[PDB]
């Protein structure tokens, strides 16, 4: 199960 | 940037038992950037039918790709793979030994 | 096996002049991958790499999709904003890698999470193990880490982690049970190759092993020969199961002073080879 990510 | 030059095997599947069907790999890791270019040689020449994994990497955030496809060898067939990546001079040659 | 992983593993790398950035995820269970997502493919879904993944139905696959596509859409956000931070020109080429996911013990807790970034090959940020703060490692990253801080973006990790990446591999374990939860112990065998007069290499073996994870050592007189031992990566033979092996070389006569040593999980006891003629 994929998660996610944050913009830098 | 910092670059790491491939580390470089080629091996058979199962031991090599000359007439019977195997697979040989091609097995480049420990590289950095991710473009690379790769082939398997049978005398010289480059085999088509060649797969290779999804580009994965290592805790230390090197790339891993197997090259592999299906063969049969032989007593006198010669077997290599051709590596290109941006820390090499040149394309590196590595050849099939069958005791490594 | 008595501790599992699910890792993501993703690569975007800028293609100046060439459109959008390459973006690559690989999803893993163990050493065992089982989904990619690569945005050069036609199909633009994620696309499973194990058998036992084809059973989750199409929510499953809508679902996966639309994740890996968001993360996607934002590492190339994130290439963009490295360039600004690092003074970086558009012309260059540069790669962003993402790694996250979870480590659970046998009996089906939660062991540790994962969440980091490197840029061009070096850390960027990283989740600490405590799943509370950040490891910002140079000027650049500080100012992501000013704004994860803001957005409580590590709590938001922290339940992901401890949450539905628990559970996903929880299942994935269950589904792929016939295979997931082997623990194959190396089939091991030493090799002989005279050098010269002088000297020969004995090469120790492991085939046929699964999960990965491996030490192969030589010892001589009971001690440990780090410093003189050629040790090859482990390498995967293609059919679920990897290979290593290990060599000294040995002066004439010598043979019986060497001893290999292999563990492995699915060993019932470590082993201890010696050369036999
Ligand atoms: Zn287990
Ligand atoms: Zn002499």
């Amino acid at each position: 199960r994929y998660g996610f990510v944050a913009n830098f | 940037a910092i670059q790491r030059t491939p580390k470089i095997q080629v091996y058979s599947r199962h031991p090599a038992e000359n007439g019977k069907s195997n697979f040989l790999n091609c097995y480049v890791s420990g590289f950095h950037p991710s473009d690379i270019e790769v082939d398997l040689l049978k005398n010289g020449e480059r085999i088509e039918k060649v797969e290779h994994s999804d580009l994965s990497f290592s805790k230390d955030w090197s790339f891993y790709l197997l090259y592999y496809t299906e063969f049969t060898p032989t007593e006198k067939d010669e077997y290599a793979c051709r590596v290109n990546h941006v820390t090499l001079s040149q394309p590196k040659i590595v050849k099939w030994d069958r005791d490594m | 096996a008595g501790s599992h992983s699910m890792r993501y593993f993703s690569t975007s790398v800028s293609r100046p002049g060439r459109g959008e950035p390459r973006f690559i995820a690989v999803g893993y269970v163990d050493d065992t991958q089982f989904v990619r997502f690569d945005s050069d493919a036609a199909s633009q879904r994620m696309e499973p790499r194990a058998p036992w993944i084809e059973q989750e139905g199409p929510e499953y696959w809508d679902e996966e999709t639309g994740k890996v596509k968001a993360h996607s859409q934002t590492d190339r956000e994130n290439l963009r904003i490295a360039l600004r931070y690092y003074n970086q020109s558009e012309a260059g080429s540069h790669t962003l890698q993402m790694m996250f996911g979870c480590d659970v013990g046998s009996d089906g807790r939660f062991l540790r999470g994962y969440h980091q970034y490197a840029y061009d090959g070096k850390d960027y940020i990283a989740l600490k193990e405590d799943l509370r703060s950040w490891t910002a490692a140079d000027m650049a990253a500080q100012i992501t880490k000013r704004k994860w801080e803001a957005a409580h973006v590590a709590e938001q990790q922290r339940a992901y982690l401890e949450g539905t990446c628990v559970d996903g591999l929880r299942r994935y374990l269950e589904n792929g049970k016939e295979t997931l939860q082997r623990t194959d112990p190396p089939k091991t065998h030493m090799t002989h190759h005279p050098i010269s007069d002088h000297e020969a290499t004995l090469r120790c073996w492991a085939l046929g092993f699964y999960p990965a994870e491996i030490t192969l050592t030589w010892q001589r007189d009971g001690e440990d020969q780090t410093q003189d031992t050629e040790l090859v990566e482990t390498r995967p033979a293609g059919d679920g199961t990897f290979q290593k092996w290990a060599a000294v070389v040995v002066p004439s006569g010598e043979e019986q002073r060497y001893t290999c040593h292999v563990q492995h999980e699915g060993l019932p006891k470590p082993l201890t080879l010696r050369w036999e003629p």
